[PDB]
């Protein structure tokens, strides 16, 4: 559902990420458990608090597994339907939560390449982060 | 809403900075660049075909600012936010028609907004602060829903 | 809910005639079948793997059977429903954390579940109020988060 | 987004509609315009009485539309891809309408298919119609 158009700035974004992919996850993750609070009841087995070890050990995935939707851009419900199972049939998320956590990468990304985060980039990584979602949440049964 | 004093400081704190005379603008640009469909309730501004369309245009950053000045009068009555509101609600709702759904995306734009311009100084504990602003002056507006 | 005598009676004349005991029930499966995230709610219930355990599941049949009684219940209360849904206002949010937009999703299969049952006799009209119903109990229900 | 036995409940659920298509287009459109009165703003020339012939003229042509997307099942940005061009370049339908429609293309068909409208079944209709939604209002520039 996405354009040519879009798919380059997704790349542009995540070029200014690159190596900081997990760095940036974390505060994802973490700006997340903070603002929406109910979002952490997804996690009991964690120590949530500022800094909290695994919250980035898991940043770095959710980071890198955000890298492979833009490299497979083309193939998503394919090449992360791994992570379906885990978050419709296993986890089973709610679809509202993967609207927060990616108001909250937006405003990441926002806080953190001030120069990539122009209206047209915001409006095609919104778009990107929508599909990648409806992607994880499709395969309930 | 009902915040906290270490929230009320580090909004009133950050709202100081803001710029009055973009950032109102700046948000209803995102607003109509992201989520499209509500350029339909903006024909009569005129050109809003591309980005820098919406974004150049001064009726836009008109409008924005009487927006942002609504937000403004709300965070100075965060304990009557839906009084606050109730006309601009009944404008919204029963006279614009415009959906709910909408104040809540224009609340996020925001939110993104002030992450742009005051980068890092905008941490986790205060968009927590303004989240809870945000949806509150969502859930305000559209009481003549409720 | 502002609604109409002609949408009071349409109502409560159809209402008379539903199945105290199992429309309850057949709405909390339909949900859970179509809205699958709303099942992580329901461990306890046990087997939901599949559509027909599912609805044949002993537990919803049984828990659908009070949720009902909670619709009954504002379907007498429509002036006053923000009271008649407080303490289960305060359990799905505070206590269960259940995201609201789920109520009105509910509700929305309960007007499918009666749209079921009742075929012709279910009109657009009917509908409408109804809708307006379910909206009522539905925000009334989210209201520990306004 | 749509498991290979989705699309079975949806081919014996549209069979089972057949020439009732035009007719219950129809009734699932006076539901909206009733039930969510906000949705008669897109048809500001419209008369949208009961029985309204130009209602029923509509109700078909979405009817037909929908056949015709029950068809091209697992390529349809391009089948539909017309159609995107006027829910979202032309009119800019808020996405909330598409939802607001699909639940009554539903509640349409629950009273007019006892017979059909199990649940394996109802959850086939609706990540289809919110598919065919997707789409339309996919384009938005
Ligand atoms: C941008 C959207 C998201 C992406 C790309 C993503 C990605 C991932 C990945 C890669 C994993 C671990 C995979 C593995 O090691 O096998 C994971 C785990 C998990 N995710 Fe997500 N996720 C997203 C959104 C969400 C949301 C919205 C929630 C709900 C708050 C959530 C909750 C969880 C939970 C509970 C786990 C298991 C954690 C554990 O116990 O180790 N995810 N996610
Ligand atoms: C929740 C955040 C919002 C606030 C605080 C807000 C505030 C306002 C204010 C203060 C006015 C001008 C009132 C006047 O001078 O009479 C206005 C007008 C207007 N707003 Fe909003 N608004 C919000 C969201 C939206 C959204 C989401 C839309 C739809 C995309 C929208 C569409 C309009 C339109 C079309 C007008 C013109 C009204 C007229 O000329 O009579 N607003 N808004
Ligand atoms: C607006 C429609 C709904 C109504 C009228 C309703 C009503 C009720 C009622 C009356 C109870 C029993 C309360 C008690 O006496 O302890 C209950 C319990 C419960 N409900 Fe709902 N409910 C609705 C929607 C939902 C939704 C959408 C969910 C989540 C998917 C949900 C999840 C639960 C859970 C997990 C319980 C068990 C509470 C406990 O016993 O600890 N409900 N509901
Ligand atoms: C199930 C989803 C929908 C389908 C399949 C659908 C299909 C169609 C079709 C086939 C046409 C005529 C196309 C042509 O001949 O050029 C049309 C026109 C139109 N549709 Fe939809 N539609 C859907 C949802 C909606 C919604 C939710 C709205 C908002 C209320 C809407 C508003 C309109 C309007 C305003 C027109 C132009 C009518 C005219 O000027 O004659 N549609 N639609």
């Amino acid at each position: 559902v996405l354009s040519p158009a879009d798919k380059t700035n997704v790349k542009a974004a995540w070029g200014k990420v690159g190596a900081h992919a997990g760095e940036y996850g974390a505060e994802a993750l973490e700006r997340m458990f903070l603002s929406f609070p109910t979002t952490k009841t997804y996690f009991p087995h964690f120590d949530l608090s500022h800094g909290s070890a695994q919250v980035k050990g898991h940043g770095k995935k959710v980071a890198d597994a955000l890298t492979n939707a833009v490299a497979h851009v083309d193939d998503m419900p394919n090449a992360l339907s791994a992570l379906s199972d885990l978050h419709a049939h296993k986890l089973r998320v709610d679809p509202v939560n993967f609207k927060l956590l990616s108001h909250c990468l937006l405003v990441t990304l926002a806080a953190h390449l001030p120069a990539e985060f122009t209206p047209a980039v915001h409006a095609s990584l919104d778009k990107f982060l929508a599909s990648v979602s409806t992607v994880l949440t499709s395969k309930y049964r | 809403v009902h915040l906290t004093p270490e929230e009320k400081s580090a909004v009133t704190a950050l709202w100081g900075k803001v710029n009055v005379d973009e950032v109102g603008g700046e948000a209803l640009g995102r607003l109509l660049v992201v989520y499209p469909w509500t350029q339909r309730f903006f024909e009569s501004f005129g050109d809003l075909s591309t980005p820098d369309a919406v974004m150049g245009n001064p009726k836009v950053k008109a409008h924005g600012k009487k927006v942002l000045g609504a937000f403004s009068d709300g965070l100075a009555h965060l304990d009557n936010l839906k009084g606050t509101f109730a006309t601009l609600s009944e404008l919204h709702c029963d006279k614009l028609h415009v959906d709910p759904e909408n104040f809540r995306l224009l609340g996020n734009v925001l939110v993104c907004v002030l992450a742009h311009h005051f980068g890092k100084e905008f941490t986790p504990p205060v968009q927590a602060a303004y989240q809870k602003v945000v949806a509150g002056v969502a859930n305000a507006l559209a009481h003549k829903y409720h």
